[PDB]
RNA sequence: AGUAAGGUCAGCUAAAUAAGCUAUCGGGCCCAUACCCCGAAAAUGUUGGUUAUACCCUUCCCGUACUACCA
């Protein structure tokens, strides 16, 4: 399945603030 | 005491792995892999790090040993996009390639289909997996590059 | 001649042998290295505290996520386990039939590596789709080894 | 076997002319080693003072 | 040689092309974690251009001390502005395609979510019984290359495969019916063998009565239940 | 000159071959 | 047979930021060469160890040095 590993979070300490986007490629598939 | 029926009930370092102190890489048999390097690779940092402790989970409830666990140096490479009406490029967004590895051996040749069967069922959306035989080139290709010993090789040349 | 081509060669020998015999140093991986700029106090958002319900309701969708992800390991587990009886028990036949072709079976696969596969995409491919122009630069930082 | 060529510049006439030409002799014969695919080893090399050679020594 | 036929099927599956949705359970989680991740996250350039932003305004109407004229021309929530008119206008690929409105269970564009299965329909003893594609073994042949065969022998196809491992994934024996039940031909042991099909599709000769593309789910309506119980081990629905 | 052992010595059981491939205790407790 | 001691730009010395001189290369000066002027390049005998290295220790090698006596 594809949401075995995708629910997560930034295991970080200190990092700045990252917004869910849509990245578009050249043959109009999103991920 | 050597005479005594009790003798060596002491022992403890055959029990223990020797360790008597880079890595040569061990080539599989007919029926087994070699070093394996697991690359995980996403546009996302967070993506690219979770399937890799899943991956690295998996292996351990597979009884499969894992050699290493280490990250690629990330990759950072700018968008451009064309101006309407224009020829001039502009700078648009930045994109870093984040990869994750995963060092496994000793895979059996039957339990390799089921193993990467499991492995590519969960793949996360964004992410790119590529198994490849562990090869001295690839450890290698983890340390900083040296020019002044490209430089007197190439006097050598 | 005799004491100026041949002795260069010896000590550009001697470097290269001292380098290749020198520690190399490992690539850094910036995921991993904090930037000084996140060190900035200007940087620290305000904290809110979380009221009682919603500390409440957190707590209760963790414990429910506990036994979700138990399950999803017992169905994986299971599709391993059923894969390899069927398998073995495969195997087996196929060696009572004909050991010759159980001993090519049993055989790693040498095209089977590299083995590539890229993750589902969010929505798939447009038919007729059109990027738009442009180029992609690369500016990774480039480490050298010094000393 | 091996040869060890030399060439010295005779002392028959007045200015540099016999130690201009031996220049060209020498290099007649380093050139002539690459014509025949022979390893021309330098050994011994003293220029004139115009230009030109006194006496050199190699080995072919 | 023995009485049992030897047979080498091909389990070509197609990984799924498009994320599973996630279940109502794990939307929850996922805001939540998205939640928790700006709770601790630190303020970004975006966030710190708003706030400078929003100041540079107060500055300007409490008192006239700013000695600026030009500042930034645009502000952070108007560029938000611009990104959001721009994610408007472009209109994603459609998840459910029209194969699954028409039930098209031959072409390829249907549940891209889910694990298609390759199913072949054969005709043994004037009875029509749909099966796994499968070809008989030949002398000087691994039994792994007799599915690779079985491939090249499809109906106008260019589909390409990628066979994992050489062992077998499952096995399937079957007796023929007493009345050509002999001891020469007592029957047939099939070899299932899994492959990924990377690209391609069979043209458009023949379509509805050659070949269907079902998941496991929906796997039972054309195997028999003793055929079926042996393709349901060897095959995920992961 | 030794005496062999009386019963069962500790750690007999242990099989040194897949030494590798044996659980560890990995901890104290 | 023993013991001492030395190994550094091409060369020779000084220092262990490994420099100066000559040699070397490039330019200028001169009808030309040299001198001269400007600028550049050029090395720790080797082995390994010395936090880490170098001047140290040590492995090995070349050369050097002194002693090898009394019946
Ligand atoms: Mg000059």
């Amino acid at each position: 399945d594809s949401s075995r590993a995708s629910l997560t979070r930034v295991h970080r300490q200190a990092y700045a603030r990252l917004y869910p986007v849509l990245l578009v490629k050249q043959d109009g598939s999103t991920i | 005491y050597k005479t005594k029926p009790t003798h060596g009930i002491g022992k403890y370092k055959h029990l223990i792995k020797a360790e008597e102190p880079v890595r040569a890489i061990n080539l599989g048999t007919d029926y087994e892999y070699g070093v394996l390097n697991i690359h995980l690779t996403a546009y996302d940092m967070t993506l690219a790090e979770s399937y890799a402790q899943y991956v690295h989970n998996l292996c351990n409830s597979l009884s499969i040993k894992v050699e290493e666990s280490y990250a690629m140096p990330t990759k950072t490479i700018e968008v451009l996009q064309l101006q309407d009406q224009g020829s001039k490029m502009l700078l648009d967004s930045v994109l870093t390639t984040h990869e994750r590895v995963v060092q496994i051996s000793g895979l059996s040749a039957t339990f390799a289909e089921i193993f990467l069967e499991i492995i590519q069922s969960s793949l996360p959306e964004g992410v790119r997996l590529s198994v490849k035989e562990h090869t001295e080139e690839d450890f290698k290709g983890r340390f900083k590059a040296r020019p002044e010993l490209e430089e007197l090789l190439a006097k050598l040349k | 001649d005799p004491k100026k081509d041949q002795e260069a060669k010896e000590r550009l020998k001697r470097k290269i042998r001292k380098l290749e015999k020198a520690t190399q140093e490992l690539i850094p991986i910036e995921d991993f290295i904090t930037p000084l700029k996140f060190l900035d106090k200007a940087r620290e958002r305000p904290q809110v505290e979380l009221t009682f319900e919603e500390t409440e309701r957190r707590a209760l969708l963790l414990k429910k996520w506990s036994l979700y992800k138990q399950q999803e390991r017992k169905m994986e587990r299971d599709t391993i386990r059923a894969m390899l009886e069927a398998q073995q028990e495969a195997l087996e036949e196929l060696q009572l039939e004909s050991p010759k072709l159980h001993a090519e079976a049993i055989k790693r696969d040498p095209n089977l590596f590299p083995f590539e596969k890229e993750g589902p995409h969010y929505t798939p491919p447009i038919p007729n789709y059109q990027p738009p122009e442009g180029r992609y630069n690369d500016i990774t930082k480039v480490y050298t080894q010094v000393e | 076997n091996d040869v060890i060529l030399e060439v010295t510049a005779g002392r028959t006439t007045g200015g540099d002319i016999c130690q201009q030409f031996t220049r060209e002799i020498f290099d007649m014969y380093q050139n002539y080693s690459c014509y025949k695919h022979w390893q021309f080893e330098l050994l011994n090399y003293t220029p004139a003072d115009y230009g030109g050679l006194h006496h050199a020594a190699a080995r072919i | 040689g023995s009485p049992w036929r030897l047979l080498g099927a091909l389990c070509l599956q197609r990984p799924p092309v498009v994320s599973k949705p996630l279940t109502p359970l794990q939307e929850e989680m996922a805001s939540l974690l998205q939640q928790i991740e700006i709770e601790r996250s630190l303020y970004s350039d975006h966030e710190l251009r708003a706030l400078d932003e929003n100041q540079r305004l107060a500055k300007k109407k409490a008192d006239l001390h700013d000695e600026e004229d030009e500042q930034d021309i645009l502000l952070a929530q108007d560029l938000e502005d611009m990104w959001e008119q721009k994610f408007l206008q472009f209109k994603l690929g459609a998840r459910i395609t029209e194969a699954d409105e028409k039930n098209d269970r031959t072409s390829l564009n249907r549940k891209l979510d889910r694990n298609l299965v390759l199913l072949v329909r054969e005709k043994f003893g004037d009875q029509d019984v749909w099966i796994l594609p499968q070809a008989e073994w030949q002398p000087g042949e691994t039994l792994r290359g007799t599915a690779e065969r079985t491939l090249a022998t499809l109906s106008e196809n260019n589909m390409e495969a990628k066979f994992l491992g050489n062992a077998p994934c499952g096995h399937y024996t079957f007796k023929f019916p007493q009345a050509m039940r002999t001891e020469s031909n007592l029957g047939a042991k099939v070899f299932f063998f899994k492959a990924l099909l990377l690209t391609g599709d069979f043209s458009q000769a023949g379509n509805k009565g050659h070949h269907v593309w079902v998941t496991k789910d929906e796997l039972g309506d054309y195997l028999k239940p003793k055929y079926l119980a042996q393709v349901r081990r060897f095959v995920s629905d992961l | 000159r030794r005496t062999p052992p009386l019963g069962p010595m500790p750690n007999s059981d242990i099989d040194l071959s897949n030494l590798e491939r044996l659980e560890k205790y990995r901890s104290f407790d």
